[PDB]
């Protein structure tokens, strides 16, 4: 007897990934400080995505030249969250660019992707315990932009923990 | 809507509707061909191609006529290339009824790294495949062919990609002839309008042939 | 010498046809066109509008692969074509008529180029056929057990029906023309119903004519105990089951169609050119037709290749022997194509050979009936068109101290280098 | 052929085994494969694009006086695919693409409807249904672009009662699994005869 | 009153762009020279342009090229015409489809001619000579590609005037292709461009107008051949520079998929284009960079028209 | 301008295959102290030239010298360009950089012929000058070469001096973007050792190390 090999015909490509063990990585809790929505934990999200659109793009390294990473501390010192930054209309948004962040057309059009894709800001698991990987789906206006898939529901702002409580913040 | 002085001109069949503006001895012309696949929605959250139009300014006094490849997000405007053309408005420049505009001409440098950044989103490029000659089946199409899209710089990335306070002043520049945030409003609400009539009218012929 | 002014001219003319072209509807843009239009039309009984209307159809139907912008000279060769279509090529009488050929379509104007033609005709209908041996096909079969029976001929190359005509004239029951482009086959199409409404050739046996398309040589004769009666049975069970049994059997479009094979099988050429036409004269108005003179002199049977291959396809599954027992095959060539060699080899390079020589050499099996070399291609030398465009090519291009020199290197070049031979051959039967 | 007169020696000799090899071969067949009843198919000998055609007679009810005849034509074009992507890229998977006009009762984007499918691991995809010329909705709309003519939404988003109508449509008109698997099979044909027309002018080319 | 302030602000900036360009490519100096091109390569770069056409012509055929001559000292055919068409179209798939380990792609077309001439005697008669514009034209088209600074094969299509007749005339069952047909009837000339010279050195002064010559030669002998009014159609068949003779060329064969080709015939055809015909290695690398080149010739006259056209509004407003 | 891409083919690894072929491997080289700031010869690429620096002659030195001058210190003037020299330095003679390796070669006679002065003793102090030090620190190492015991080096001679703003212009020779490197058009190595030299982890602005061997360890997992 020869048993043949179990394969597939439709396979989707997540499943081409490569792992060490050829075997499913470890997914650690993210750390105590994620345990509460607070002033500290609001802004980590979108810090990440303002520091990969800044960052080198691709095989290549292709290095992006708009630095939005100085809109970083304007932004949160407004208060407004990525999260909140989704929430905003067409005409908020030009009234948040031109008159508070200053942005200049290039730093525009670098952000506008990831305003027009509507990044949900949930922090995934990872083998680490500092995670840097935020669920780069596209969120859905019925579960408040955040893309409704893996449990995350209309607050989750970290993947693994409670709620936003709106009340508090 | 509207802005102040633009002109449509719409015919139902085609997926084109076409905006011209004059002002002194200057003309706008704005070419936009409504991709029939399927757009992205309006609020933009949740194959959704975006609305990508084209700006012609017309300049006598300088003798050089500006094309604008411009991309209209969320409402707002990304200008992606601008090229220059000899002379005034010719009927050939505009890539109206599937004849295209100068052929073997520089497209100019990448004035915003937008196309960079969408891949850090991970959202799905114009370019499906790698193989050019599987897409090239659809010929004659901006859409579902990038390969031979003026649009799309048929597949090439240029060498330079233009200094941000540099070509913000081209940005700048622009909007004074009508290509501003305004206009982008505009085409993107019309590119949905025309892409609802477009799709009932042809199937309500197919429900009169079956 | 001639061979520069050869080189020179057809630069000439390539540059005539790439810088001065202009637009595609030119009696909308062009407000002089018309009035010269009209001019060449009142030269030689319609009204105005109607001539306008008709150049107007004739642009659109005959120009192909044009784009928005129409060459100069293609507009003076468009109006030569639309003269010589309202006008007509004559055809002298043995049989004198006018045929209305098409734009780009090869028909022999002058006597000289008929002269084999009507030889042919001559030595077909037997008016006063003094050559070597007299053809008899089909009328031998009932002479040994007639014209009015007539026979089944084929056609390669069929050029505006001139020669389709002259095997109708001739007597013949089934003839196949045979042509690279559909719109010489329209204009066949054309004179063979206006050969028909002419009540020449009369009806006392019936003829179908059928035209088709193909390259060279046309080829569709290759579709693909109890047990023999049984495999039968289960054939017609499942016929009949599966729906495909034939109601009726009647066919009617395999019996008008011509089939092989053919007693009598013709190939002619278009005869190439020396010169091409002078389009800068000043009394354009006058003589347009003549400036269309070399209309369907390019055409892709012309060749070397395509006579080897018609030679091979005629020497040689074998299902189909495309010729009947003892049949004549009948070709009208030049000596040479490309006219260029000719004036290399002139006053080395070796002596290029005949196509006749290439005709006899590779059919051993087939012997030649009539052999004829109209070397009369000198003799046209009139005070017509084509002498003012050979001398006016000759002033433009040449200097004032080699010019009558060359004068005489065209003179014996129509003369020594340059004739039309009809050869016919017969086959021979199997042993 | 001489080396010193000939330097492409290691190409005219390989071509001249590689003339023999795809004719010496038996798993090729010398005749077409049969077509379905009614198609004629035509190809000009130097291209990749051979045409279908047959004529047709739809099921016209008792209170309509006259049944009109249909024109049904058939266009594929040849696939092509780029070997200078590979080892790199994926193999391409091997797929059919054709076309099928229907014309009522003269050329083949006026006044027809134009359906594309793909045949692909043995089955039908159809993809789009592309209008050319004026006609009627419900008022005139009409298709006049043939190269960026609105080709229509993409069947997996369309509605439902546009689709089984399509397909109850299209089963009428005898196009189905079966069909596409002669397409798959005399397109393979067309590429077979091609090729070795490709190698037999390459070596009228190089031996020059 | 803001509208001179804007264009002066813009009018500024591009000529400190166009400063701040030449600055960086200039070595002591002295500017950037160009790459050199290969042995009897003449380069020709229209202004304002895409693409750069590069011609080369090998007297007495293969055997006069530069593999076939070099030898160990101190111890006729027809001619050859070459024509490699180079667009600017580079691009790298490894930014769509990360699994593509391919770093740099960049096409190049590449069509090669016969010509007989009247001084070859041995073999003149004993076949008809498929190659001559007097009997069919026929040529190669070579659609080339630069995988990592590696030539790949694309395409091999052999094209003559008779796919050219069988498109216009009868590519349907009674007409030709519709798309073709209606892409000839939208014909319009590019206005003149005036070419760069980027050529090999050592026939940079020799002769100027011998690429012009040779497409006048072919262009003669095509119009005037057995197949007369089908050299339009041959003309925009064999056009690389546009989407028109793309899709013109996709209506042939297009040659046999190549990997799926004998190994055996996979090198003996990169022995005849590398070897034996000459485009090489080192003419495939010499056009990835004089698309990178050109394109910075390019960028500078760009940087030229955004400073005229801004300098010529200020003034008017 | 306009960050041009480079046409150079290094490449980061995906996502799919496995790391394999060790005897190759790229790492992130970071050195312990920042050297851009220092002269350029005191930087990491010419420590092994660190015992040929010439001894440093400084500004109130050269103060001196001009008040004071001593018959056999040579002050020397290195600059080259005569296009950016517009002032004198006091007891200074002319002898350019691109010349020192044949100046030095010549007689006292060919010298004296070849120059208009003297040449200097292998004993006698030689004090050298440039713009910013560099011509002149080549020149030292030229002058070094030779057996001269005594060689002195002004770094930053005309520009503290006059105070100008000059450079001796150094190029510092980086290909062209257009110019592909070696390692891309070769066969010079088997393709597994070609695939990973060209490849690097992280972007290709920094500085990497190249391990020839690599085991893998065991004592972790
Ligand atoms: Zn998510």
């Amino acid at each position: 007897k020869v048993s043949k090999v179990p394969t597939r015909s439709v396979i989707p490509a997540d499943a081409l990934r490569y792992h060490p063990r050829y075997s499913v990585p470890r997914k650690m809790v993210l750390s105590n400080t994620f345990n509460v929505v607070g002033e500290n934990n609001r802004y980590t999200s979108l810090k990440l995505i303002l520091e990969k659109l800044s960052g080198h793009v691709g095989r290549r390294q292709y290095k992006m030249l708009c630095n939005l990473e100085k809109h970083y501390d304007k932004l949160k010192d407004e208060g407004i969250d990525w999260h909140e930054l989704k929430w905003l209309s067409r005409e908020e948004l030009i009234v948040l660019f031109d008159k508070v962040l200053h942005l200049t057309r290039t730093e525009r059009a670098a952000l506008l992707p990831a305003i027009e894709a509507k990044v949900c800001g949930v922090l995934r698991q990872t083998d680490s315990r500092h995670s840097t990987v935020v669920c780069m789906n596209r969120g859905n206006a019925n579960h408040g932009w955040r893309c409704g898939r893996n449990g995350h529901t209309n607050d989750v702002y970290f993947e693994g923990k409670a709620k936003a409580n709106t009340a508090a913040l | 809507h509207l802005p102040f002085n633009f002109d449509v001109c719409y015919e139902l069949g085609s997926r084109e509707f076409t905006l011209f503006s004059s002002v002194g001895s200057t003309s706008v012309l704005v070419f936009c061909n409504v991709s029939s696949r399927r757009l992205r929605s309006v609020k933009g959250g949740q194959d959704r191609s975006p609305v990508v139009f084209s700006a012609f300014v017309s300049m006598p006094t300088s003798g050089l006529t500006i094309e604008a490849l411009c991309c209209s997000s969320l409402g707002l405007l990304v200008v992606d290339g601008v090229s220059f053309h000899q002379g005034p408005l010719t009927e050939s420049m505009i890539p109206q009824d599937a004849h295209p505009g100068p052929e073997g001409h520089y497209q100019g440098p990448l004035l915003n790294q937008r196309s960079l950044a969408e891949m850090v989103v991970n959202t799905r490029g114009c370019i499906t495949s790698v193989d050019p000659f599987r897409q090239q089946e659809s010929f004659f199409d901006g859409h579902v062919n990038p390969w031979n899209a003026r649009s799309l710089r048929f597949g090439h990335v240029p060498v330079h990609t233009a200094k941000p306070g540099f070509s913000d002043a081209l940005c700048h520049f622009l909007e004074v002839f009508g290509v501003n945030d305004e206009l982008a409003f505009f085409v993107e609400d019309f590119a949905h309008l025309v892409h609802r009539e477009e799709e009932t009218a042809w199937t309500n012929v197919l429900k009169t042939m079956m | 010498s001639l061979l520069e002014l050869y080189d020179k001219a057809y630069y000439f003319l390539h540059l005539l046809h790439r810088t001065i072209l202009v637009p595609r509807n030119v009696v909308r843009d062009t407000d002089d066109f018309t009035e010269f239009l009209l001019r060449c039309f009142r030269r030689p009984q319609l009204s105005d509008a109607a001539i306008v209307d008709g150049f107007v159809e004739w642009m659109e139907t005959s120009l192909m692969s044009a784009g928005q912008f129409v060459s100069f000279v293609e507009v003076l060769q468009l109006v030569g074509s639309y003269v010589r279509y309202h006008k007509g090529v004559r055809w002298g009488a043995r049989c004198g008529y006018r045929l209305h050929p098409w734009h780009d379509t090869y028909c022999p104007s002058s006597r000289a180029e008929q002269m084999p033609y009507v030889h042919l005709l001559q030595w077909l209908m037997r008016a006063k056929p003094t050559k070597l041996e007299e053809k008899i096909d089909n009328k031998e079969g009932a002479h040994g057990a007639s014209n009015r029976l007539g026979f089944t001929a084929l056609d390669c190359g069929c050029h505006s029906g001139y020669m389709t005509e002259l095997l109708l004239k001739a007597g013949a029951q089934e003839v196949l023309g045979v042509d690279v482009s559909p719109h010489h086959l329209g204009n066949a199409e054309a004179t063979l119903s206006e050969h028909l409404r002419e009540r020449r050739s009369s009806s006392h046996s019936r003829k179908t004519v059928q035209f088709v398309r193909c390259d060279i040589l046309p080829d569709l004769s290759d579709e693909a105990e109890g047990s023999t009666n049984s495999a039968a049975a289960e054939n017609r069970r499942r016929l009949a089951r599966c729906h495909h049994m034939p109601s009726d059997s009647d066919g009617l479009k395999t019996e008008t169609e011509v089939t092989g094979p053919f007693d009598l099988l013709l190939f002619h050429p278009p005869l190439p050119l020396l010169f091409p036409t002078w389009p800068l004269f000043h009394d354009l108005y006058e003589s347009v037709d003549q400036l269309a003179y070399d209309a369907g002199r390019r055409h892709p049977h012309c060749r070397l290749s395509v006579l080897n291959e018609f030679l091979q396809r005629l020497l040689g599954r074998l299902v189909a022997p495309l010729i009947k027992d003892n049949g004549y095959v009948a070709f009208i060539l030049p000596r040479n194509f490309d006219t260029r060699a000719i004036l290399q080899r002139m006053s080395l390079a070796p002596l290029v050979p005949l196509s006749d020589v290439v005709t006899m050499t590779l059919e051993g099996s087939y012997t030649l009936v009539l052999k004829r070399s109209h070397s009369l291609s000198s003799l046209l030398n009139r005070m017509d068109y084509i002498q003012k465009s050979i001398s006016a090519f000759i002033r433009a291009f040449v200097s004032p101290q080699h010019r009558s020199r060359v004068e005489q290197e065209v003179r014996d070049f129509y003369s020594n280098h340059q004739a039309i031979d009809l050869i016919v051959m017969r086959k021979i039967a199997r042993q | 052929l001489p080396p010193s007169d000939f330097p492409e020696n290691a190409l005219l000799k390989c071509i001249e085994k590689e003339i023999e090899d795809e004719a010496l071969r038996l798993d090729k067949e010398e005749c077409p494969p049969p077509p379905p009843t009614g198609w004629e198919m035509y190809h000009a000998p130097g291209t990749s694009v051979f045409y279908g055609r047959r004529w047709w007679l739809p099921a016209t009810a008792s209170a309509e006086t006259r049944a009109t005849p249909e024109r049904h034509t058939i266009r594929v074009q040849l696939t092509k695919r780029d070997p200078s992507l590979d080892p790199e890229c994926d193999v391409r998977g091997e797929h059919f693409p054709f076309s099928f006009f229907v014309q009522r009762a003269l050329g083949l984007y006026d006044q027809s409807i134009e359906v594309r499918a793909d045949f692909v691991d043995g089955e039908l995809l159809v993809d789009n249904v592309v209008f050319h010329g004026t006609f009627k909705t419900g008022e005139e709309v009409r298709y006049n672009n043939i190269f960026n003519g609105y080709p229509g939404p993409n069947l997996d988003e369309a509605e439902e009662e546009v689709l089984d109508g399509l397909q109850a449509w299209l089963a009428e008109r005898c196009v189905d699994d079966q069909f596409g698997e002669f397409v798959g099979q005399y397109s393979v044909w067309v590429e077979q005869q091609e090729y070795e027309m490709w190698l037999k002018r390459l070596r009228d080319f190089v031996a020059a | 009153v803001s509208l001179r302030t804007i264009a002066e602000s813009l009018g500024a900036a591009a000529a400190a762009e166009l400063r701040a360009e030449v600055e960086r490519d200039t070595r002591d100096g002295v500017a950037a020279i160009p790459p050199l091109p290969p042995l009897g390569w003449r380069v020709r770069h229209p202004s304002g342009s895409n693409y750069f056409v590069m011609t080369r012509t090998l007297k007495n055929g293969v055997q006069s090229a530069e593999l076939n001559n070099r030898r160990y000292r101190s111890v006729s055919r027809a001619d050859v015409h070459l024509t490699v068409f180079a667009p600017f179209r580079v691009y790298d798939p490894s930014l769509h489809d990360p699994t593509v380990d391919i770093c740099e792609w960049s096409s190049f077309d590449l069509v090669v001619q016969k010509t007989v001439p009247d001084n070859m005697v041995a073999n003149k008669l004993l076949q008809p000579l498929s190659c001559t514009p007097q009997d069919g034209a026929l040529s190669m088209y070579v659609c080339l590609a630069s995988v990592n600074s590696e030539m790949r094969i694309r395409s091999i299509q052999l094209l003559s005037m008779k796919e050219a007749q069988a498109l216009v005339e009868h590519a349907c069952f009674g007409n030709g292709e519709p798309l073709f047909l209606e892409l000839l009837r939208r014909r319009g000339r590019r206005r003149p461009l005036v070419e760069r010279r980027f050529d090999d050195p050592r026939l940079r002064y020799e002769e100027v107008a011998q690429p012009q010559q040779v497409a006048d030669e072919a262009a003669v002998a095509c119009s005037s051949s057995c197949y007369g009014p089908y050299y339009p159609a041959f003309e925009m068949l064999m056009d690389s520079c546009g989407s028109a003779g793309e899709y013109s060329r996709a209506l042939c064969y297009g040659g046999p998929y190549v990997s799926e080709l004998s190994r055996e015939l996979c090198d003996a055809l990169l022995d005849y284009i590398k070897g034996d015909l000459g485009v090489s290695d080192q003419l495939c690398e010499y056009v990835c960079q004089m698309q990178f080149f050109l394109e910075q010739e390019e960028y500078m006259t760009w940087l030229g028209q955004v400073q005229h056209v801004a300098n010529a509004v200020s003034r008017t407003a | 301008q306009a960050d041009r891409r480079t046409r150079h083919h290094m490449m980061v690894d995906g996502q799919i295959n496995p790391r394999e072929w060790f005897n190759w491997h790229p790492k992130e080289y970071q050195p312990w102290y920042f050297d851009r700031h220092k002269f350029l010869y005191e930087q990491r690429q010419y420590a092994q030239f660190h015992h040929l620096l010439c001894h440093q002659v400084y500004l109130k030195d050269m103060l001196h010298l001009m008040r004071y001058p001593e018959p056999y210190t040579h002050i020397i003037d290195c600059r080259t360009s005569t296009q950016k020299m517009h002032r004198w330095v006091p007891h200074s003679l002319w002898l350019p950089r691109d010349e020192v390796e044949y100046a030095l070669q010549l007689s006292a006679d060919e010298f004296l012929d070849m120059y208009g002065f003297r040449k200097p003793d292998k004993s006698d102090d030689v004090i050298l000058l440039s713009h910013n030090g560099i011509y002149s620190e080549q020149a030292g190492w030229e002058w070094k070469k030779q057996f001269f015991q005594h060689v002195y080096n002004y770094r930053g001679g005309t520009n503290e001096l006059f105070g100008e703003s000059y450079s001796d212009m150094n190029v510092s020779d980086v290909l062209s973007p257009w110019k592909g490197p070696f390692p891309q058009s070769g066969v010079f190595v088997d393709k597994w050792s070609k695939r990973k030299v060209l490849t690097r982890t992280g972007p290709f602005d920094r500085q990497y190390e190249m391990q020839d061997f690599a085991l893998p360890d065991l004592e972790l997992e």
